[PDB]
């Protein structure tokens, strides 16, 4: 019922209609995680190895 | 994104020689190694299974392995025999006398090194290498034990590549010798741990779709290996031809291996159509749909329905609707979805390839992770204790150096196989 | 005018970056080659549109875009495509091989060996920047990449670009076209490492957008050429604001100005209407009226929900063709008597509404019809967290078996953040809950 | 073969279903969380209506329709009629009643009670919840709500019930209605009256077993269960017998037009928040409503149960009656017992 904010311009306009009313990682942590996986990633394959060379 | 294939022993060479001359009609490369074919979509990916060499040529990326030269002999004789790298026929003279002890410690120890050498040399002329696929039986002495001899030098020098096999289950009904039992059972000890993927083609299944099914009453190993290679035919296709699903052999990995150890496929296959008038009948899809489900068309003999489907892949190929392919697909699951474990949802991953293989307008190929594929593993185990209850055969063995600790750890790490798969079928 | 950067991950991000591009150009009369005949500013100029091209001295129009994936033969084709003179080749970068579905292989493996390149590559068009908006981010949930390197991504872009805001068109997974078991795994995981990073995310699933080409325009079989398209349309919806002149939505704090009031419950359902088949040999066009109160059908939502069973926080109105206000309070007024709508009780019953003259440009050759008027409506609605609760239960069914785990921790997660991740989740949805009923 | 789902297991009317749909032979029962399933027997609390209807090559049907809950709560009624133009404040065969919560409409309540004792007329009250308070003091009536710690429904308790001779007996009648997937009102033609066995007593407002007409209550408190007929379970034939010899007239004109027009009312209202025409998923619903009717033949509404039992005499057609049009009409398989409740008046 209530309109308003009514804006016009060539290209269109726009408005608002109310009804009613109502009633961070820092970039070391981040480098902290990628490092701690690659190791971890490189302890499997080092027990892998380690497992083949036995 | 490059695939490495090798080839181990009389039953590995054999179907590997068919499964090449199988692509390469596919693909469009002649005996000689020029595409002659009228497609772009042949070549997209032809990449991944050849080399191009001068000439404009195509080369398999393919490494023919044996302990004796006979086999290869052949291979070389054969229809596609010219294709192949030369440097990639490495071979010994002494043969492993269907022993797995020979082929893993022994004859093949000695042989070993010569292989790596090549198979370092395909994989330095890869752009980016996405791992191997190896053919080879569990029976016989030379694809069993040097291949996964092979296999855990591979996995030490490329640890971070997929290892794919195709490997042939022994079964008494198409058997050579007595001990495939303890062959088998010492290579599976191997590929539970050395692999990825692995297709469990079993004999007994290929001889009972060649007897019952094709009323064939005297199948030949060529006449199993029809059936074979036709299958690798179908369960590579997304890896040879352009698509979304299993396009590579790590997706697939991720898409059929929810725990690390269950990784031991039944292949399928359809149609399997006896000779006669109703050879030419033509196949609808819905047709297609249960036939690839049937437990006849498996080539592991083992009963779908005494367990339960882990994930599955289906492709089918040649010309047909898309929308049709994915209301009988549906319609499988639906209408047997007790069947299909309930704790992976959408575990069937279905693809379509325009291009059918020769001499079919349309085909189906399957691919399930069941845990009834445990009937196989059970078969052999009962095989194995029969025996080594006594210790009979032993001494062709222990006459190579191996003490029989070493067949009750392979016994044991087996039937630990086998429970995993009881398990998850009860879960 | 300030500028926004659009990064495209994965295939469903790069596939989908195609269509919108593509659609930007013909909207804006800007052609494969980047010649642009209607702008007489030569080599420069702060419009509307410079929100998404930056010019050259040539008078070549260049997309402020980043594509990446980890896997080259999806942007090998942008690259060889038709508006592939569009793009600079530093804009398209391309690893050797993908993330194979697994969310650990995007995020930790593979996005720690690219990341930096990245961010360099994403720099250098910053750097072209007199005012920086921030970044619209498209990529799929069931991608390894999709999925894992865009988190990490999103992570790095509020290190790096701390005060921007950052957007997301996220592609939610359905069976009927996913390649993986593993997509429920994958989205929840990107879901909870993102959701801190994005302050307004479109989610799009899939089975919606399959479903409408499939009723409405008549597709046996939809391809992701046809979604892709029809998603476009919505995208293009979406950022028509920022790229043309008008009062609403004309930067991206007014997104989640308007939109989202609470930050964590920052994920608006889009409704478009009408969906049109070009075949169709008779058409009545639809009114205002018609295409509005289409906007409260679950069948044109881009997921499929029942707002009815929820509350609205939020509601945007955005159409575009012949389109006066008169003719759109007449329409609310009418719903409103008709249809469920309910507000939450600390926000206004109402509607921000933005009105475009032109209608809806369509790709020549394309499924959709041209129509003489459309419109998207963005409505923050609990319902949507009916697509949280559907993803939530797949991943307990397979995770209480830890189905597929080894893959992730063979890459080098942890398995505690399986667990992690489902818990934000489980919190998401009491979130949902405590506003919604 | 249809394949359906039971997560329900204390549902007396759906294990019936369940036996019915099975004993067809056309219809396969899965396990209780497989989600390839045509039909939900779904779970009184917390059914998960967000998972339905994502399962590509299914049909699926619920037997519950979600929203429905704002009819079959009692706070949830009273807000519904009052805040409804369909229904409204003025709405004339629901019982002027007052939502009220521990320690909200209690002040309001005490206006209307006032001149309801300031004005010769009689005002006993009855409060409840989804443990019942019959009362003349309105200090007691607010006390005993917050000593129950709940929410709570404060209603006119009606003082002059249409009672059954012999036995000068208070009731209530059951009336079930089968909703189904294209929103068809569906009337059982049986419905039952649930008796006291005791003499209605306006002087105490205790002895439940005269005020009460639960069936269990009948059971346990009430010397004379049974007596009158079995299991306090008076049904239509009979009823409409009494009416026609004392009464002069019958059940369908002296009660049932009213009846009729209350549940169409009552189902119509909610349809446009409730309705599944449009709906990825289906609903259908049973649902249970209490009438009482006056000296004056007046009919009015007391409560809606959105999952009733049945009377052990009519399980057998009622559960084969929600098969036929709840079911198979939308998985067929390989006279009606029901009224459908229709009217199109033009104004
Ligand atoms: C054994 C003999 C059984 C093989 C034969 C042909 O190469 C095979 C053709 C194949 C036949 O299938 C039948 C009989 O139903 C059969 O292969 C089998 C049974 O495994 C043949 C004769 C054909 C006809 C195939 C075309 C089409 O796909 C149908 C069928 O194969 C399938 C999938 O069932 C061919 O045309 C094959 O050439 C020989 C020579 C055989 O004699 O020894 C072989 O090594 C053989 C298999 O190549
Ligand atoms: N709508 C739409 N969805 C797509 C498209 N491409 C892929 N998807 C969806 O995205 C999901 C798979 O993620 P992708 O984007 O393909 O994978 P990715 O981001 O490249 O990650 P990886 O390939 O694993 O490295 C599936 O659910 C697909 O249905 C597309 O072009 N359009
Ligand atoms: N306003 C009123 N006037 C007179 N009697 C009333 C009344 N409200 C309730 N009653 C009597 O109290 C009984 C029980 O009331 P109520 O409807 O709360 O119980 P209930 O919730 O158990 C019925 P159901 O088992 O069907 O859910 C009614 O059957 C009726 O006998
Ligand atoms: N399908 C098939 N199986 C074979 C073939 N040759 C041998 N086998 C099986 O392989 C086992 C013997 O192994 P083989 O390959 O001959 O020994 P190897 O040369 O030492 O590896 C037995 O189980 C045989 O049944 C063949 O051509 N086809
Ligand atoms: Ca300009
Ligand atoms: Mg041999
Ligand atoms: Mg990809």
């Amino acid at each position: 019922m209530e309109v308003i904010e009514l804006n016009k311009c060539t290209s269109g306009q726009s408005f608002e209609v109310i009804l009613k009313p109502p009633s961070d990682p820092s970039l070391e942590e981040i480098q902290k995680k990628l490092e701690a996986a690659e190791e971890r990633r490189k302890y499997q394959e080092a027990e892998l190895l380690k497992h083949l060379a036995e | 994104r490059e695939i490495v294939h090798i080839q181990a022993g009389q039953c590995g060479n054999q179907i590997g020689a068919k499964f090449w001359e199988v692509i390469s009609d596919e693909h469009g490369i002649d005996p000689t190694g020029s595409y002659h074919g009228d497609s772009d979509l042949q070549l997209e990916r032809i990449n991944v299974y050849y080399n191009e060499a001068t000439g404009n040529k195509y080369v398999p990326r393919a490494i023919l392995v044996d302990l004796e030269p006979g086999t290869m002999d052949s291979v070389r004789s054969g229809p596609f025999g010219q294709i192949f790298r030369p440097d990639n026929f490495v071979f010994g003279q002494s043969g492993a006398g269907n022993n797995w002890a020979k082929g893993h410690y022994t004859e093949g120890a000695e042989l070993v090194d010569s292989v790596l050498d090549v198979v370092r040399k395909e994989s330095e002329s890869c752009d980016c290498l996405q791992g191997f696929q190896l053919t080879h039986s569990l029976g016989g002495g030379t694809g069993s034990g040097m291949g996964t001899l092979l296999i855990s030098k591979i996995r030490e020098e490329y640890p971070d590549r997929i290892m794919n096999t195709f490997s042939v289950m022994p079964s008494p009904k198409v058997s050579d010798t007595v001990v495939e039992p303890y062959n088998a059972t010492l290579s599976v000890h191997q590929l539970v741990e050395n692999t990825d993927e692995t297709y469990c083609i079993d004999n007994e299944a290929l001889y009972d779709i060649c007897f019952r099914t094709l009323k064939l009453t005297t199948p030949t190993y060529g006449d199993l290996n029809h059936l074979v290679s036709a299958t690798m035919s179908g369960v590579t296709t997304c890896l040879r031809f352009p698509g979304q699903l299993n396009a590579d052999l790590r997706k697939l990995a991720v898409n059929m291996v929810p725990f690390p150890r269950l990784h031991f496929f039944m292949p399928g296959f359809a149609p399997l159509t006896s000779r006669g008038s109703q050879q030419y009948r033509a196949l609808t899809v819905p047709e297609l749909t249960q036939q690839m489900f049937d437990s006849k068309n498996m080539m592991a003999a083992c009963d779908p329905r005494h367990g339960r489907y882990l994930t599955v892949a289906a492709i089918f190929r040649g010309r047909m609707s898309m929308k049709e392919v994915d209301e009988q697909m549906l319609n499988v699951q639906n209408k047997n979805s007790s069947y299909f474990v309930e704790w992976i949802p959408n575990n069937v991953k279905t693809a379509v390839c325009d291009i059918p293989p020769r001499g079919l307008k349309m085909s189906a190929t399957f691919i399930g992770n069941s845990t009834a594929i445990q009937e196989l593993f059970k078969r052999i185990s009962e095989q194995f204790t029969a025996m080594f209850r006594r210790k009979a055969f032993l001494h062709w063995y222990t006459g190579e150096g191996m003490d029989e600790m070493e067949f009750t750890e392979a016994e044991s790490n087996m039937n630990d196989l086998v429970s995993e798969y009881q398990q998850y079928q009860d879960a | 005018m300030r500028e926004c950067i659009s990064i495209h991950v994965g295939q469903a991000g790069v596939q989908i970056g195609n269509a919108c591009w593509e659609l930007y150009c013909l909207e804006h009369g800007i052609q494969p080659d980047g010649q642009m005949p209607s702008d007489k500013t030569i080599g420069g100029g702060d419009d509307s549109f410079n929100t998404f091209f930056s010019e050259t001295g040539a008078g070549k129009h260049v997309p402020r875009a980043v594509f990446v994936d980890l896997e080259p033969t999806v942007i090998d084709e942008v690259r060889t495509g038709t508006y592939r003179q569009l793009f600079h080749p530093e804009q398209l970068i391309t690893g050797k091989e993908d993330a194979a579905n697994n969310y650990a292989r995007g995020h930790y493996t593979i996005g720690k060996e690219i990341i930096d390149l990245v961010l360099d590559r994403i720099r250098k068009l910053a750097d072209q920047c007199t005012g920086l908006q921030g970044f619209l981010v498209f990529h799929s949930f069931g991608g390894g990449t999709g999925s894992g390197f865009t988190s990490l991504l999103m992570e790095r872009l509020s290190v790096d670009y701390g005060k921007k805001s950052k957007l997301e068109f996220s592609i939610y997974p359905a069976p009927q076209v996913s390649t993986a078991v593993v997509e429920p795994y994958n989205s929840i995981l990107t879901t909870h490492t993102t959701l801190e990073h994005s302050d307004c995310a479109f989610m799009v699933d899939n089975e919606a957008i399959y479903d409408i080409c499939r009723r409405n325009l008549d597709i046996e079989r939809p391809t992701y050429t046809n979604l892709n398209r029809l998603i476009s349309q919505i995208v293009s919806s979406i950022t028509a604001s920022l790229r043309f002149d008008g009062a609403l939505n004309v930067d991206l704090t007014e997104f989640q100005t308007n939109l989202v009031p609470y930050p964590r419950i920052h994920f608006p359902l889009a409704t478009y209407a009408p969906v049109i088949s070009a075949e169709k040999a008779y058409h009545e066009q639809l009114s205002v009226a018609e295409i509005t109160n289409a906007c409260f059908e679950p069948a044109n939502q881009m997921v499929k929900c029942d707002p009815r069973h929820g509350k609205y926080m939020a509601c945007c109105l955005l159409y575009r063709g012949d389109v006066v206000p008169k003719d759109v309070n007449a329409a609310i007024a009418t719903i409103k008597t008709k249809r469920s709508i309910q507000f939450v009780d600390w926000c206004p019953t109402g509607f921000k509404v933005g009105i475009n003259y032109q209608p809806p440009t369509v790709v020549p050759g394309g499924d959709l019809a041209k129509v003489q008027r459309a419109v998207c409506m963005l409505s923050n609605t609990t319902a949507i967290a009916e697509a949280w609760a559907r993803l939530d239960h797949k991943f307990d069914l397979m995770y209480a078996k830890r189905a597929f785990v080894h893959w992730y921790v063979g890459e080098g997660m942890e398995e505690g953040e399986f667990s992690e991740a489902r818990e934000d989740m489980a919190a998401l949805e009491k979130d949902y809950e405590e506003v919604g009923v | 073969m249809y394949t359906f789902v039971v997560r329900d297991e204390n549902s007396s009317v759906y294990a019936e279903v369940s036996r019915l749909l099975l004993a067809t032979g056309q219809w396969k029962r899965l396990r209780k969380d497989n989600p390839r399933f045509n039909l939900m027997l779904g779970e009184r609390n917390r059914l998960p209506f967000g998972r339905l209807g994502h399962e590509p090559g299914l049909v699926q049907l619920v037997n519950y329709y979600r929203g429905a809950d704002k009819l079959c709560r009692k706070a949830s009624l009273v807000k519904l009629i009052k805040t409804s133009p369909e229904l409204s404040e003025s709405c004339t065969w629901f019982p002027e009643s007052y939502v009220i919560y521990p320690t909200d409409e209690r002040e309001v309540f005490l206006a209307a009670y006032n001149r309801r004792r300031e004005g010769r007329e009689g005002n006993v009250w009855i409060a409840k919840s989804s443990g019942i308070l019959i009362s003349s003091e309105a200090s007691e009536l607010l006390d005993f709500i917050d000593e129950q710690g709940q929410v709570h429904v404060i209603q006119k308790y009606l003082e002059k019930p249409l009672l059954l001779e012999p036995g000068h007996r208070k009731f209530d009648i059951r009336s079930w209605v089968l909703v189904d997937h294209l929103y068809n009102i569906y009337l059982y033609r049986e419905g039952v009256l649930r008796t006291s066995s005791e003499p209605y007593n306006s002087a105490n407002f205790q002895d439940k077993t005269c005020h009460l007409t639960n069936h269990c209550i009948q059971k346990e408190y009430s010397k004379n269960y049974g007596r009158y007929e079995e299991g306090n379970e008076m049904f239509f034939e009979e009823f409409n017998q009494y009416l026609m010899d004392a009464l002069n007239t019958t059940l369908e004109n002296s009660i049932l037009l009213q009846i009729k027009h209350i549940i169409r009312s009552c189902l119509m209202c909610i349809e446009p928040a409730i309705s599944t025409k449009h709906l990825h998923y289906q609903s259908f619903q049973l649902f249970g409503f209490d009438f009482m009717v006056d000296e004056e033949l007046k009919v009015w509404l007391i409560e809606v149960n959105g999952a009733p039992a049945c009377a052990q005499k009519l399980y057998a057609e009622l559960c084969q009656g929600i098969v036929d049009v709840a079911i198979s009409s939308v998985f067929p398989l390989a006279t009606s017992i029901f009224i459908k409740l229709h009217h199109h008046h033009h104004h």
